[PDB]
This record gives C-alpha cells, sequence and structure tokens, in this order.
C-alpha cells in the first residue's frame, strides 16, 4: 500500500539506511504480517489446503504446521521474525494451534493500526487488550466440562 | 523500609515503556531486590549483585521471584546422573 | 450463542447451544458431543497470551531504523 | 516426422503479460484506490493541507 | 557605526547552525518515546 518512496533527508544523517517515520510503518508492519498470514490462512482446519517449498536442490517439502511451513520462510522483515519465532515457540510448548496464533495476531494488527488511525493511542489499546483477556481466561475457566460418564478411552479418542 | 512509597515510585518508571500492567507485581519485586538484598544504607549499592536469566518461549506472566539463586547451565546427564536431590549441599568446584 | 448467554439459567436447551456451533464436512449446526469435536483446555491458555505479546511488539513501534551492513 | 530435436510449448497469453486469478487481485485492486485515497485524505476539510 | 568591529568570520555562526540543526533532527526523532504514551523503536 505504500507508494513514492521516502526522500533522504540531508538535515539528520545517520550511518546505514535511511529513517522513516509516521504511519508507514504500522502499514509496512501490517502488510508484512499480511505477506505471512496469507500464507497460513488456506491451510487450517480439514477443509484447509497447503502448499509446497522447493529447497533449490529438487528437493521439497508439503506441511502443513505453521512452525515448519515459517521455519523455511526466512523473512527478512524485522516484524516478520517475530511471528516466525512465536510459531517455533508455539509448537515447543503446546503443539497446537500454531496456525490461529499468527491467525490471530494478523488479526489483531489489522484493528489495531484501524484503531490508531481513529485517533485513540497504543497504550489505551493495549490496556483495552488487557483487561479483556483477564476476562476472557476467567470465561474460560467457566465454560469447562470435566470428563465423566465416558465408556473406556472415548474421550481420548475423540479428541485426537 | 516503607513499602508505600518506594512501591508506587518504582511503577512510574515501568508505566512509562512496555510491561506496565504486570508492574503491579513487578514493582514491589524491585524494591525488596536492591533495599533487602544489594545494601541497606547508602554509598555503595550494587546492579551486579543482581541476575537476570534470559530464555525463550513462556508468558510474560511466567516471570516470578526466586528465593535462592539459580543456575542458567544444565547437566550433562550423559552419564546417567541425578538432576534434583533432596537436602543435597552444593560445593563449588574449582579445579578439573 | 448469544441466545445461550443472554438465557436464564434455567434453560436446559438454550444452555446447551453455549456447547455447539460450526460444522465443516455437512455444512449445518450439529453437537460437538455427538461429532466427537473436542481439544484441550491448555491449547487455549496462553494462546491469546502469546498473541497478546505478538501484538505489543509491533503495534507500540513508531519509527524503523536500519543500518547498512559493513 | 517431426521438424527437428525438439519443441517447445506454446504459451497462450503473450510473453510479459501479467494475469491473476482468485480473490488476490481484487484485493490488490482495492488496496491501490486505498493508496489513492491516503493521499487525499488529510486534504478534506477547511483545516486540510495543500 | 563605521568604526563597529565587523570579526572578519561568519563561517563560525554558520557551522554551530549546522549543528544544531543536526542535533535537534535525532532529537525530534525520539521526541514521540517519551512518557506513557511513547511508542517502541525496533532497529
Ligand atoms: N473435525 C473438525 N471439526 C470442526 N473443527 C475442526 C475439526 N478439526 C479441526 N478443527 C478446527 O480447526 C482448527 C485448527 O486445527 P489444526 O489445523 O489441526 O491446528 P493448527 O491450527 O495448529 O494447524 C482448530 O481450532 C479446530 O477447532
Ligand atoms: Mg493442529
Ligand atoms: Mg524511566
Amino acid at each position: 500500500m505504500s507508494q513514492l518512496f521516502n526522500n533522504s533527508r540531508s538535515d539528520t544523517l545517520f550511518l546505514g539506511g535511511e529513517k522513516i517515520s509516521g504511519d508507514d510503518i504500522r502499514n509496512q508492519n501490517v502488510l508484512a504480517t499480511m505477506a505471512v498470514a496469507n500464507v497460513v490462512k488456506s491451510s487450517l482446519g480439514p477443509v484447509g489446503l497447503d502448499k509446497m517449498l522447493v529447497d533449490d536442490i529438487g528437493d521439497f517439502t508439503v506441511t502443513n504446521d505453521g512452525a515448519t511451513i515459517l521455519s523455511l520462510l526466512d523473512v527478512q522483515h524485522p516484524a516478520g521474525k517475530i511471528l516466525v519465532e512465536l510459531a517455533q515457540q508455539q509448537d515447543r510448548e503446546i503443539g497446537d494451534g500454531t496456525t490461529s496464533v499468527v491467525i490471530i495476531a494478523s488479526e489483531l494488527l489489522k484493528r489495531a493500526n484501524e484503531l490508531v488511525k481513529n485517533k485513540i493511542h497504543p497504550t489505551t489499546i493495549i490496556t483495552g487488550f488487557r483487561v479483556a483477556l483477564r476476562e476472557a481466561i476467567r470465561f474460560i475457566n467457566e465454560v469447562l466440562s470435566t470428563s465423566v460418564d465416558t465408556l473406556g478411552k472415548e474421550t481420548l479418542i475423540n479428541i485426537a | 523500609s516503607d513499602r508505600e512509597q518506594l512501591v508506587r515510585a518504582a511503577s512510574t518508571s515501568l508505566s512509562s515503556k512496555i510491561v506496565s500492567q504486570y508492574s503491579s507485581f513487578l514493582a514491589p519485586l524491585a524494591v525488596d531486590s536492591v533495599l533487602k538484598i544489594s545494601d541497606e544504607n547508602s554509598k555503595n549499592v550494587d546492579l551486579n549483585d543482581i541476575r537476570l536469566v534470559k530464555k525463550v518461549g513462556g508468558t510474560i506472566d511466567d516471570t516470578e521471584m526466586i528465593d535462592g539463586v539459580v543456575l542458567t547451565q544444565t547437566a550433562i546427564k550423559s552419564a546417567g546422573g541425578p538432576t534434583r536431590k533432596e537436602k543435597a549441599k552444593i560445593g563449588l568446584i574449582q579445579f578439573q | 450463542h448469544a441466545a445461550s448467554q443472554m438465557a436464564k439459567p434455567e434453560d436446559v436447551k438454550r444452555r446447551s447451544y453455549r456447547n455447539y456451533g460450526l460444522d465443516l464436512i455437512r455444512g449445518k449446526i450439529v453437537d460437538e458431543i455427538h461429532a466427537g469435536v473436542l481439544e484441550p483446555t491448555i491449547s487455549k491458555v496462553k494462546s491469546l497470551k502469546s498473541a497478546l505479546e505478538a501484538c505489543v511488539a509491533i503495534l507500540r513501534i513508531d519509527t524503523m531504523i536500519t543500518v547498512d551492513p559493513e | 516426422m517431426n521438424f527437428g530435436s525438439q519443441t517447445p510449448t506454446i504459451v497462450v497469453l503473450k510473453e510479459g503479460t501479467d494475469a491473476s486469478q482468485g480473490k488476490g487481485q481484487i484485493i490488490s485492486n482495492i488496496n491501490a484506490c486505498v493508496a489513492v485515497q491516503e493521499a487525499l485524505k488529510p486534504t478534506l476539510g477547511p483545516l486540510g493541507s495543500d | 557605526p563605521s568604526n563597529a568591529t565587523f570579526k572578519n568570520k561568519e563561517k563560525p555562526q554558520e557551522v554551530r547552525k549546522a549543528n544544531i540543526i543536526a542535533a535537534r533532527s535525532v532529537a525530534d526523532a525520539i521526541r514521540t518515546s517519551l512518557g506513557p504514551k511513547g511508542m517502541d523503536k525496533m532497529i
């Protein structure tokens, strides 16, 4: 979505790459998130379908997991590396929901960027998510269900 | 030795950055970790006596206080050695 | 789901709704208990927290600075 | 029977003709209009910029 | 008046102006990182 690249500035001289500010950064960060979120969006659920990635030596890898497909996608952008390492943190800890946690984070950065354009501060936005998540975990405790009156290993079978 | 002004004074600096919603129990953690451990009165108060262990994985809420020292290193386990030992005396081997 | 949350505590049928939802094979609303769709509670716990910290890390960024390699 | 060693396949469209299927192009077209929209966003109003 | 000291040098005040603008350029880069409403900077 970003066009017309930022001009090289003579008043601010920093060694290396040029500095860029404003709303273009959060637009570029969300645009970098959609580059990886659209990849994993199709391979979600039973009806979801996956893709192939070649290793430039004839070999390839048909991958369903979010941690594996992002591990081979070496993201040069800094914001994408956070989600790449998150899936490597997700699959090692729990081993489930690797595709959903990236999809949840992508949708959050979408609407969070829309809220910043609506002129509320990110600190109030982060406070809104934390108080909401604290009530969400409290609601997850309410909707629990203890396994009872089940014949044999049926609860372990159907959950697998 | 006042847990009222020292705790809320530390939360003012934590609020100007990340990690501030969980500062309600990290603010008093900072108070006791310096006044009651490093030095009590003046002139000497050191930060090298504080240790922070970096680790990937987990959540922000998992950070908690440990009453004793923690070792960043891990066991060899190569040989089949113990990895826990209740009521064990720790000896520092400074040779090979 | 809304018709279930709003409901009286004393309403069996409505409460049950709180329990079911989307089906991807047949394309209709059926019970998850009879269908067998189930997950652990630990899978959702600490998943939104990781997504929350992932959102916080990028959302708080204002400017981007890049240093070229030597 | 054949005229030569091999016979490379024909591309249906002309070489260099860009084409794409699916919902990606219409999102790119909408994002292209939003990119032009952002230039005129702060201009609107009696307190806008040239 | 005509007897005033011209001082022969305008290069020093020009170099000081170039340093102040260069110092204010990076100072204005991190102005929005102050307070609870500050923003992070990933480098
Ligand atoms: N048979 C099924 N019926 C309904 N929903 C399902 C079924 N199988 C999987 N799902 C849903 O698909 C989502 C993702 O599942 P899966 O792809 O196995 O995990 P991951 O997101 O880690 O790849 C889950 O949140 C789950 O609710
Ligand atoms: Mg799965
Ligand atoms: Mg401070």
